[PDB]
């Protein structure tokens, strides 16, 4: 599910679930205007700032893993079996080969 | 050069307030603390570089520098 | 409902303003002191969409996203001041003005009005004003066994009686100049009065420091140029031609979505 | 669901987006120093079938438009304050926040107390202040704006009109009115006098028309109409297979 | 709309300056001291679609590219200072130059 | 979104250039030293389908195959270098070319353009430059106090000074010459900048190597002959409606191709 929405607070959220990015959850500034990247960088804009002050502030984790190596959870969200979980660790690294 | 655009996300101008202790003697040293100044997210690990502060007469009392802590 | 029939709509309302200026500009070819006006367009706003300059990927950034713009809307009409054509009507009573001033009138309701029409006349008291029977400032009186009015280029309005050799001075007459001149409201009836965009009336004498020179006998004709006004009318019902064009191309398209 | 009536969807999208930039570009086909823009469509993303090889697509999105910088043609407007740009410049003009945008519409004005503006009333750098008795306004080739008194045998310098340079034009946020800010993809706005470092040279009395050529958004429209009602009977190929599934 | 309007458009202001030139010049014949105008006229933009002498490849050059040119403007309107004819009246105020003088 | 769409858009498009080139020629006939153009056309893509000459049946090869081709395009303009007539203006600062030279003269930034316009005038200090306010190179200057200027056919320069019957030579006006003419680059203003096409320039005096005579009191009048511009739009006006015609054609294909 790729339909992110903002907080008040500015904070990333995906179906009430704060979106994780390489600084750990994603937050960002209080309204702004948001630009994610083709590798997931998010750049920021501030309303009445010129266009010259976009600027990062972060990138969505993006990972890569077939059907054999998940399976879903209870609360809709997909999780590593056990087997890819020893085979690729707890935690995914991110595939930089992953377009968005 | 005069003409440029310079877009910094890791600096912050900030305010620094002491107080000058009685019958204080050059070369001791006192708290201070650090107040930033304009639409700075955070001061969590800054450091404040060099910074001379200034009495009522405006002459340099005290030079500022160091580490900030800030709560969290 | 659709967002091409409402560029589209602006466009034709763009067009017929145009259109309306250019009418405006040719009923008015026979008015003495007559500045043609011009209309000039502004694009409206722009659906920002996807933000040009932004990350396109972690080194590399989007050049000229995706700027979806709205359609068109007049900004404003300026006047062309411009000096119109003299004309001789053999008339005491008619002034020309050749440089850059204007006359000033005062209205019943007190205030002051500038028109640059000369076209005046006399009314029953001696007073000269213009065809509207306003009065002109400064108010000269022209008394009751005039034999001729002269108005010199410098302003002075003489009357020369009968047997006497010299002639009696019964007014000076002045220009009212402007820092901003096409910044001045137009009420009709050949006036314009003082807005806070035209600055403020500067009086000075005609053939000083910049207000122009009265003549006498002479009026000055409408700038309106008829050649370009029917090439212009050749290109706004072409441009409303094709805006008409889009509006219909929209009509066909929502119709087989209708039909779906 | 699964299905095609996305792929068609999508498709229409961008018959929508394009109809729009061609409404845009008629739209403004009497501005004066106007850009017309051009959609830029390329496909979405593709899912790979493996053999015990093959790809599906997804539809079309589109990109970014691009607005064509072509020197314009010339118009006449005998006005003395209006200045038309013969090559490759903007003219900076100050909004009144403070961050300056940049114009191509040379159409001026003097306001109430001197000073150049645009036909918005916002100032335009560098600032001019005409004298009051002025009798004859010159803009020079090399944007040297003189000014003649009565009486003075000499024009009066006032002031120097420079254009600012971007190595990328295109990159310009179009802010609305006529004006462009500079943007990360249109860095370094370099400013010049008229004529040298690659500026263009001004003439005056003269205004740069539209960019938008006629024929191509005409025959454009013919095809977004006809491409629109290709993938409106698409769509209606997917709903009637739908129907009929669900029959059964 | 169409770049050859606009070309046209200037063409038509042109001729109609060089026509208000002679009319202004006919109207003026019994004038003493007049000097008769004449406009100048020059090329407007000249618009490179194709860049005459682009190299198109490595060894061979493009001549004379897709120079699509604008319409024209006139450059001035020059009086043409010379002698005219002279007439005797046969008054001892009215005075006449012979070179290129001018009373003050 | 056709193929026979896209062809029958080169096909307006480039009708439409010429167009644009006959209204430039129309709009500068009375331009001083003007060079009517003239567009050249190609064409565009040829797709392969069947190659020709591919054997077919082991012996006999198949002749002219499938290639469908793809619109027009305009290879480039070329003015055409022609001697235009020569007009008395009874002037000693008009000069004009009878031959194939050119003037130099020197753009303020520091480089050199070259004009065949003959229309020349005096600067406040005496400098011989171009109606549009460029100096001449060499670089004639005229002293005060002249009675008379008169330029050779050989481009020397003398001046008649009170006192003196034998005229004084102030400079030497020379004509450059280039390897191919229609390579120049007009930049407007009546002039042209040397470009790579158009090798180097070639100084000589005018009568020798092939520089023209300068006559004195002549211009050089536009070559653009305008019934020749009529016919041409009699045809630029009906290849347009005949564009437009397959245009029409292809559009109703298409529609019942989607009405079904």
């Amino acid at each position: 599910n790729g339909n992110i929405q903002v907080g008040p607070t500015g904070q990333l959220t995906i179906q009430g679930h704060p979106v994780i990015g390489e600084g750990g959850p994603i937050t960002v500034p209080e309204g702004s205007e948001i630009t994610i990247a083709a590798d997931g960088t998010i750049s920021a804009l501030n309303p009445g700032d010129p266009p010259n002050t976009v600027a990062p502030v972060g990138r969505l984790k993006l990972v890569k893993a077939e059907g054999n190596e998940v399976q879903r959870s209870d609360d809709g969200l997909f999780r590593l079996t056990a087997e890819a979980q020893a085979e690729r660790g707890a935690v995914l690294a991110a595939d930089p080969s992953i377009r968005i | 050069p005069t003409g440029t655009n310079m877009q910094l996300k890791n600096v912050a101008a900030v305010m620094v307030t002491a107080s000058y202790p009685p019958f204080a003697r050059q070369g001791q040293t006192i708290d201070v603390v650090v107040s930033s100044m304009g639409n700075a997210k955070s001061l969590r690990g800054g450091t404040l570089l060099m910074t001379p502060l200034k009495g009522v007469d405006s002459q340099v009392y005290a030079l500022a520098q160091g580490n900030i802590l800030v709560g969290g | 409902m659709i967002s091409s029939l409402w560029i589209a709509k602006t466009g034709l309302d763009a067009q017929q303003t145009n259109m309306d200026v250019i009418a405006n500009n040719l009923a008015n070819v026979s008015t003495n002191g007559f500045k043609r006006q011009r209309a000039v367009f502004e694009d409206l706003l722009y659906q920002t969409i996807r933000q040009p300059g932004a990350q396109s990927s972690e080194q590399t950034t989007l050049p000229s996203g995706l700027q979806i713009g709205t359609g068109v809307r007049p900004v404003a009409t300026e006047r062309l001041h411009s000096q119109g054509n003299l004309s001789q009507t053999n008339n005491s009573k008619d002034v020309a003005i050749k440089g850059q001033g204007f006359f000033q009138v005062m209205l019943p309701d007190g205030t002051s009005a500038y028109t640059r029409d000369g076209s005046f006349q006399v009314d029953q008291n001696g007073q000269l004003v213009t065809a509207g029977g306003f009065q002109v400032q400064p108010a000269i009186t022209i008394p009751a066994n005039a034999l001729s009015i002269t108005i010199g280029r410098d302003g002075v309005v003489s009357v020369t009686q009968q047997g006497q050799a010299a002639p009696v001075q019964v007014g000076q007459l002045n220009l009212t100049t402007f820092m901003n001149d096409t910044g001045l409201e137009s009420i009709g009836e050949n006036l314009y009065i003082e807005t806070q965009s035209s600055g403020a009336p500067n009086e000075s004498t005609p053939g000083l420091n910049g207000a122009g020179l009265l003549y006498q006998g002479y009026v000055e004709t409408s700038n309106v140029n008829v050649a370009e006004e029917l090439v212009n009318m050749i290109q706004v019902q072409r441009a409303y031609e094709i805006n008409s064009k889009a509006v219909s191309t929209t009509d066909q398209m929502l119709q087989k979505l209708t039909q779906l």
